[PDB]
């Protein structure tokens, strides 16, 4: 039964001078194991998922809130960047990448990775470069946010649980992420 | 100097200058004293303009105290070879052969401003040297005269007989006189 103050006394100790954007983490958190705790069989019917942007200077401490905070979080958290993401299949990565690495932390285990936490990193390397709609396709950039929109909404995403054991199974699980919170 | 400004597309943003802008708008600026470098410069961009688009029509605005006869022609034939219909305006004032360009403008889409000018009188040469050379320049020089009073005529829809009377000196007209006198349609008082 953690509380905002408890969480914040915690993340305190890691970092100074942030009381503005300790307050909003505190809140999710709370918020998010609230919203999980509760049946869903009442009144309230598909609550609302409130996510978080981390805008600051150049080492001012975003990535270090998101890695004391998997210290302290019970329900599995993982780091992923969109440097390496493609759109459209592309050698580089897919967007797929991000929920297999939860499982890592998680121990693919489906129930217990939907709570889960997603931080990103370098989230300006994929905004258009102050231009209108571009002529041609812009692989990385504009590309790559239109494919995450459904994803932050809630869908089901295909990943091969361990990357698959070998051509047997040939199969891909399903991974809910209308639950997922997303920094 | 002339200043330059910025037009919006949907590409990007890209400079222009004044004129070349309004070009882009089929409009050209006829400016100063008509001769050879001007006159040249202004068919290439009407040329231009009948191969973007030759249904649109074209806005010449014209300022000038008139210059030499046979750099006016080429466009007068120009103007009357294309298809889209050449709107002309007269600004400030319109000599002798500003102002047979202003007449031969498509019937219906010519208009003077309400203070503006019109000068006409009839062709100004001169020679030197024997007398058997300057009978043939005053040969070449009147069928020039008789020429041009045809053309007004024309457009104007007067007589050649009342043209020629008209033209012997120097005669001003004024913005209203001119409608009354055929040679222009209306007169674009205030925006409507
Ligand atoms: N308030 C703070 N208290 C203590 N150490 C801090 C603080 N802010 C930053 N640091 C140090 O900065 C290191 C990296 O912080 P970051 O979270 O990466 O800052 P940053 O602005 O996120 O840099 P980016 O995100 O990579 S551009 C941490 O490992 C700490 O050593």
């Amino acid at each position: 039964l953690p509380t905002p103050h408890e969480i914040r006394n915690h993340l305190d100790d890691y970092v100074i001078g942030q009381e503005q954007a300790k307050k909003v983490l505190a809140v999710a958190v709370y918020n998010h194991y609230k919203r999980l705790r509760n049946g869903d069989t009442s009144n309230g019917v598909e609550l609302g998922k409130s996510n978080i942007l981390l805008i600051g200077p150049t080492g001012s401490g975003k990535t270090l809130l998101a890695e004391t905070l998997a210290r302290l979080l019970d329900v599995p958290f993982t780091m992923a960047d969109a440097t390496t993401l493609t759109e459209a299949g592309y050698v580089g990565e897919d967007v797929e990448n991000i929920i297999q690495k939860l499982l890592q932390k998680s121990d693919y285990d489906v129930q217990k990775a939907q709570r889960g936490i997603v931080y990103i990193d370098q989230i300006d390397k994929i905004s258009r470069k102050s231009d209108n709609p571009s002529i041609t396709r812009d692989v990385s950039g504009e590309g790559v946010q239109q494919a995450l929109l459904k994803l932050i909404e809630g869908t089901v995403a295909a990943v091969p649980p361990q990357g698959g054991r070998k051509h047997p199974q040939q199969e891909f699980l399903q991974v809910d992420t209308s639950k997922i919170l997303f920094i | 100097l002339v200043p330059m400004v910025i037009e919006q597309t949907s590409r990007g943003e890209r400079s222009f200058d004044i004129y070349s802008r309004l070009l882009k708008e089929r409009v050209i600026f006829l400016t100063g004293q008509v001769e050879d470098h001007m006159a040249n410069l202004i068919v290439a961009q009407m040329l231009f303009l009948e191969a973007e688009n030759p249904e649109k029509d074209i806005y010449l605005y014209i300022n000038s105290p008139g210059g030499v006869i046979t750099a006016g022609m080429s466009i007068y034939d120009t103007m009357q070879f294309i298809k889209p219909d050449v709107s002309t305006i007269c600004m400030g004032q319109a000599a002798s052969m500003g102002a047979f360009l202003l007449t031969a403008g498509a019937k219906g889409k010519r208009f003077c401003l309400p203070n503006s000018r019109v000068m006409i009188h009839q062709p100004l040469g001169g020679y030197q040297g024997q007398a058997t050379d300057i009978e043939i320049h005053a040969r070449e020089i009147l069928k020039v005269k008789g020429r041009m009073n045809e053309l007004m005529a024309l457009h104007t829809g007067q007589s050649l007989e009342q043209i020629e009377r008209d033209t012997e000196r120097d005669r001003f007209l004024s913005a209203p006189e001119a409608v009354e006198y055929g040679l222009v349609d209306s007169i674009l008082t205030h925006r409507n």
